[PDB]
């Protein structure tokens, strides 16, 4: 299924994902299209930030969804 | 008796390696806090430097530490923004090239440091990685970041 990650910049990513990857397997996924690491982004659905152990579908987040990227990089 | 502790006021790395990748003293500290605010002191974070690029037609491409050095194309880039560890906390570098030759920008220091052609640079960061803690933005044409021309 796809879901969507919207970033700060105004950009859409588009991600192939099953309810059972876990939030870090979608920040994984994130990393392999964007470069991001994982412990540098920050997701949030429905204004809740996501936890990395969990899976996608213990947030009932379905197809087309869309996540909300934050990244945490500080200097 | 409590303890008292003067501090230096801060560094404002963000300003000065968005205005060193960039050749000109285009951003400040008021420019910084103005794009800071639409998003939600003086520890700028990583959307901020985006959004900054953004609003030039530029943007920051995150590098992927685990590709090869190699595979990254320096001359489609304008410039490289560093994150890199100050013996935790962190500041900002700009590394540039002028002329064909990269120099390490960084705002600590008291003169820009040559670090030669690609090779010399690219050694660099395979240096600025290996001692961890270092992530690499590429700042490049929005037209760049459409091809992925960064990648070679």
């Amino acid at each position: 299924m796809q879901i969507f990650v919207k970033t700060l910049t105004g950009k859409t990513i588009t991600l192939e994902v099953e309810p059972s990857d876990t939030i870090e397997n979608v920040k994984a996924k994130i990393q392999d299209k964007e470069g991001i690491p994982p412990d540098q982004q920050r997701l949030i659905f429905a204004g809740k930030q996501l936890e990395d152990g969990r899976t996608l579908s213990d947030y009932n987040i379905q197809k087309e969804s869309t996540l909300h990227l934050v990244l945490r990089l500080r200097g | 008796p409590t303890v008292y502790h003067e501090r230096q006021r801060l560094e404002l790395c963000a300003v000065h390696a968005l205005n060193n990748v960039l050749q000109q003293q285009l951003f400040s500290q008021e420019a910084a806090d103005e794009i800071c605010k639409r998003l939600a002191t003086g520890n700028y974070d990583v959307n901020v430097i985006m959004a900054a690029l953004q609003g030039l037609g530029l943007a920051a491409v995150w590098w992927d530490r685990r590709r090869p050095l190699s595979q990254l194309a320096l001359p489609q880039v304008l410039g490289l923004i560093l994150n890199l560890p100050s013996p935790r906390r962190r500041h900002w570098v700009a590394l540039r090239q002028v002329d064909g030759v990269y120099y390490n920008l960084d705002s600590k220091l008291r003169a820009p440091e040559a670090l030669g052609d690609e090779d010399g640079v690219r050694a660099f960061l395979a240096a600025a990685l290996a001692q961890g803690l270092c992530e690499v933005l590429l700042v490049v044409t929005k037209e760049v970041e459409e091809k992925g021309s960064w990648l070679r």
